[PDB]
């Protein structure tokens, strides 16, 4: 009865003084911006038909167009910037706040729907949702003794929301705003579904990507355990996002880092970096990279997890990203490990993938190589074995190529090469 | 990463 109407009678029919009528309308609408397969949300807008959408928010004894129009402004809201500026400007906010209060679960949920869209378009509106007080009304609505309790897609719907609330980073969100939400998102972090899990991790791992300030905040709430054992999921989509916060935690303080390797989460980075997904072993490799950066007992948790020779073989054997994110952790390693570590890398092979990575095209990975190979020999004089290492350097067909950049374009490169070559070689 | 923004079909 309202399928297929054209933009014009839903005019009329919003336009009439018959409440039924702008209902029938309204529907009209909504089945148009949720069905065609490209839905027509600009002429929607230029017939100036979301001021009329937002005022059927506020008709309480009418739950039905309510309903409506909110699922026609949250598919307006879901399009473009400017589009969701148009729902934002039609005074859309405040009217949807206040319908998260409805009696009616579907109402409600639609209004945390529309609020989703509207703070994930970007940080300025999401703190304007923030503003106009949608964080309390959002949990009130998970203030339950079970989540078991609430209906899937109810519960799915608030946490992605709510993740979206913790999005963005220019500027990041309010402090206020990220310490009223973490407890509720960390008992989210320990529900069981798996959509809940992933947008609960997600939104951690947006928290956690800035200043180590915030990573406090998350890692005093004591929810790195969870991410680990997160870390340690078959699903993809739970374990991509909490590898992402675990990268975040440990681009932290050494003490941070230090809380990641309590929770076990070393035991897991076997996997990790043999996974078959590319994205799963650079993300992987990064974390590694930000560790062996660390402290040295930490490099020493590091070789007693047994992960230098994955280290090796993602270096011989993976995406160039992966590699490059490898070619960094073996750098780190070198610059503040001791004698006896640097010594353990070179044993369990690292020359010669290292050598074969010099034939790239890329000039920071270059430099980042050739630094490593500088600290393992700065490692080798104290031992008085530089010769040795010049040897396999020599038969891996490693000098050819630190020759070959005697003469590169960038003058890092030259010259760490030329004192490589005159000092050692 | 999750969607920032989704409709309702």
């Amino acid at each position: 009865g309202t399928v297929n109407w054209s933009v014009e009678d839903i005019v009329k029919g919003i336009n009439s003084n018959n409440l039924e009528s702008q209902l029938q309308a309204t529907q009209a609408a909504r089945k148009l911006l949720s069905r065609e397969k490209q839905p027509p949300i600009d002429n929607i807008i230029r017939a100036g038909l979301i001021p009329k959408f937002v005022s059927f928010l506020g008709k309480t004894d009418c739950s039905p167009i309510q309903f409506e129009s909110a699922w026609a402004l949250t598919n307006i809201a879901s399009g473009t910037s400017e589009q969701t500026k148009a729902v934002v400007d039609g005074g859309a906010i405040p009217a949807f706040i206040s319908l998260l209060a409805s009696p009616h679960a579907h109402i409600s949920e639609q209004a945390v729907w529309a609020l989703g869209n509207i703070a994930g378009d970007g940080s300025a509106f999401r703190d304007l949702v923030i503003k106009h007080g949608a964080i309390d009304p959002l949990l009130a609505l998970l203030a339950v003794p079970d989540l078991s309790t609430l209906a899937c897609g109810y519960l799915r719907n608030l946490t992605w929301t709510l993740s979206n609330l913790c999005r963005n980073k220019n500027p990041a969100p309010p402090l206020d705003a990220v310490e009223q939400i973490l407890p509720t998102l960390v008992r989210l972090l320990h529900h069981n579904d798996p959509e809940v899990l992933a947008d609960s991790c997600w939104a951690i791992s947006y928290l956690t990507d800035g200043p180590n300030e915030r990573i406090e905040m998350v890692v005093k709430k004591g929810v790195v355990p969870q991410l680990v054992k997160l870390l340690g999921a078959t699903e993809l989509p739970i374990v991509t996002p909490a590898l992402r916060a675990i990268g975040n935690i440990v681009t932290g303080t050494d003490e941070q880092t230090q809380k990641v390797i309590d929770a076990g989460a070393l035991a897991v980075f076997p996997s990790l970096l043999t996974n078959p997904k590319t994205n799963i072993q650079k993300e992987a490799t990064w974390t590694m990279s930000n560790i062996t950066a660390g402290r040295q007992d930490q490099i020493q948790q590091v070789v007693n997890h047994g992960l230098v020779p994955f280290l090796v073989g993602v270096l011989s054997k993976a995406d160039f990203k992966t590699q490059k994110e490898a070619a960094w952790a073996i750098t780190n390693y070198t610059s503040g490990g001791t004698v006896e570590q640097i010594v353990y890398l070179v044993h369990c092979g690292i020359i010669e993938p290292l050598m074969n990575l010099l034939s790239a095209k890329d000039t920071k990975i270059i430099q980042v190589i050739l630094d490593a190979i500088s600290n393992i020999f700065q490692a080798a004089e104290k031992l008085g074995e530089t010769e040795k290492l010049s040897i396999m350097i020599e038969e891996c067909g490693g000098l050819d190529k630190i020759e070959a950049l005697q003469r590169h374009e960038n003058e890092s490169v030259y010259k760490a090469s030329l004192n490589l070559i005159e000092k050692y070689f | 990463p999750p969607k920032p923004k989704k409709n309702r079909e």
